């Protein structure tokens, strides 16, 4: 028919057997373990709502969120096994790295050059192009 | 697996960024979407990313991408270097070393004075040069010293093969000779041809030879006996291929013949060239023939149908290389063409402002470069992918007054060049260029 | 048609 999920903070979502099948974790809980309300202790209602939105669109722009919401969508897709969502968000993060030098990578993510003056020379030569 | 070691041993300052805070396995997954150029840049952001961008199974996959398939080992806050990363970087350096690295002057191996080098083999660290001086010479690609001189033929050497310590030779004296490359000792003399032994192809334990007597002979390299005689051609046999299963031959009778050697039977006579067939390539599926007819025909071995007749060259197609349905043809029209023999498309013509000025004598190619040699005294490096000229690897001073490059063999790190002249302006010799790194 | 610039054994 249609099943119910329970986020970590307590909210209950009604979703169709078809939409939730896309996560192997939720599927195992429903079909093999019989989880009446499917307990999701690592996903909050906010991210859960977002993951359901993707799982409806499928069976970018959506991933134009703030850095941090992407982090929690990567962690949610690992927890609830949605290889699709996992791919699109990890790809979206990589794209933030392509074609940049070390100092303009350190900017998109706030990274600090913890390298000593000599260490940096070593890592410059070792990764020449 | 091996990156946790570096984590809890080179304790990196706390980081407040996206990928330092992900679970290790998820950071590695994210970094796996990057190309090596970007992984190489990321490794320079901070000590944490450097450790993460040196995961072995991250590079085993990038090396498998670029067909490396073999790691490199090299027996202070330390570092566990990835062998697949050292393997990848080493190759990119060799590549850029061919393309734009300063040309360190070559080793010159002088020999066959005042004669022609008619065939060249390059095998591991040994070079074999054959000549109309009646001899062959075995060299070290490393030291450049002459190791042995294979003396015994009464006429000039005109074809050769080399497996591993076995050298096969063909001569105007109608005979083939099997040689030991370390000892220099001749272990068989193969009698049977009545004319010059013009071509040969070795597959494992058997060498097929083509002659000016119009026949082919299959020989056992161990027992030195002659197993078969392929009769049916009407003019000299100029090129031959042998994959262990069919013999494909091309002759000055304008014909290409496919044989089953065991039965001595001609399965197919490939008809279409309107002049002498001069060069051949065979991958067990397609036979590719080049003629004085200015055309290159692509045939289907199992039916004998002609799949493509590739037009455009204007003269003799002197050499060809076939690899994964990519064909590279060299010609006396001073032009090198890259064909897609699946579709018949001609992907590139190598003919810059820096084109060759005389005929192309030899060529080699890999996934990045074509290497070409010519009467103009040059060996040129080309970009396979774009068809563009890159640079002149060799530029004999005598190129315009008589100096010629007869033949090249390339390995992944060395280029060997047979050089000389018919008029004395170039002392005949091999050049060895080294494109290795450390 | 610049062939025969490539070597080849003499005739017999």
């Amino acid at each position: 028919p249609s099943i119910k999920l329970q986020s970590s903070d307590g909210e209950i979502f009604e979703v169709d057997v078809e939409i939730a099948k896309q996560s192997v974790t939720i599927k195992t809980m429903l079909e093999d373990l019989g989880m009446d309300p499917v307990p999701l202790p690592n996903v909050n209602a906010a991210i859960l709502k977002k993951v359901i939105q993707w799982c409806t669109h499928h069976k970018q722009e959506f991933l134009k969120v703030d850095q941090g919401t992407l982090f929690e969508l990567i962690l949610a897709a690992n927890y609830l096994d949605i290889k699709g969502l996992l791919d699109v968000t990890c790809k979206t993060v990589a794209n933030m790295i392509k074609g940049k030098t070390p100092e303009e990578i350190r900017k998109t993510f706030n990274i600090k050059n913890d390298f000593t003056e000599e260490e940096e020379a070593q890592v410059r030569k070792e990764n020449q192009w | 697996t091996q990156v946790k070691h570096m984590m809890q041993v080179i304790e990196p300052q706390f980081q407040r960024d996206f990928i330092s805070l992900l679970p290790k396995e998820l950071a590695l997954y994210v970094l796996s979407f990057l190309e090596p150029k970007d992984l190489l840049q990321a490794a320079q952001t901070c000590r944490y990313w450097r450790i993460l961008a040196e995961d072995n199974l991250l590079w085993r996959e990038k090396c498998k991408e670029e067909g490396i398939d073999e790691p490199l080992h090299i027996k202070k806050p330390g570092f566990i270097h990835s062998p697949w990363k050292s393997a990848y970087i080493r190759q990119h350096r060799i590549d850029t070393n061919w393309r734009r690295g300063e040309l360190k002057s070559p080793k010159v191996l002088k020999g066959h004075d005042d004669h022609v080098i008619t065939c060249l083999q390059f095998c591991g660290n040994r070079i074999v040069s054959g000549s109309d001086d009646n001899t062959l010479k075995v060299w070290s690609a490393v030291t450049g010293k002459c190791l042995r001189t294979l003396v015994g033929h009464t006429g000039g050497v005109w074809s050769s093969q080399m497996r591993d310590n076995i050298i096969i030779s063909g001569s105007t004296d109608r005979t083939l000779k099997v040689w030991n490359a370390e000892t220099g000792e001749c272990i068989h003399t193969l009698y049977g041809h009545t004319s010059t032994v013009r071509c040969m192809h070795l597959h494992e334990k058997r060498v097929v030879s083509g002659s000016r007597d119009a026949t082919l002979r299959v020989w056992d390299i161990e027992t030195g006996q002659c197993l078969h005689v392929l009769m049916g051609h009407v003019a000299a046999v100029r090129c031959v291929q042998y994959d262990g299963r069919r013999v494909v031959s091309g002759a000055y009778d304008f014909m290409v013949k496919v044989w089953d050697p065991e039965t001595e039977t001609c399965l197919h006579t490939l008809q279409g060239h309107t002049n002498r067939v001069y060069s051949l390539q065979f991958d067990g599926i397609h036979v590719v023939s080049g003629s004085l007819d200015t055309s290159i025909r692509v045939w289907d071995v199992e039916t004998g149908n002609c799949i493509h007749t590739l037009t455009g060259h204007q003269s003799l197609t002197s050499g060809m290389e076939l690899k994964d349905n990519i064909l590279v043809s060299g010609n006396a029209d001073s032009t090198v063409k890259i064909w897609d023999i699946k579709t018949g498309q001609c992907l590139q013509t190598l003919q810059g402002p820096n084109k060759h000025q005389s005929a192309v004598t030899c060529l080699q190619f890999n996934k990045n470069f074509v290497i070409t040699s010519s009467d103009d005294g040059t060996v040129k490096l080309w970009d396979l992918k774009t068809g563009e000229f890159i640079r002149n690897l060799v530029t004999l001073e005598s190129g315009g007054s008589g100096g010629v490059v007869w033949r090249i063999r390339a390995s992944n790190t060395k280029l060997v060049c047979a050089v000389g002249s018919r008029n004395g302006t170039e002392e005949t010799k091999l050049l060895v260029l080294d494109f290795d790194v450390d | 048609k610049k062939f025969e610039l490539l070597p080849t054994p003499p005739l017999s």
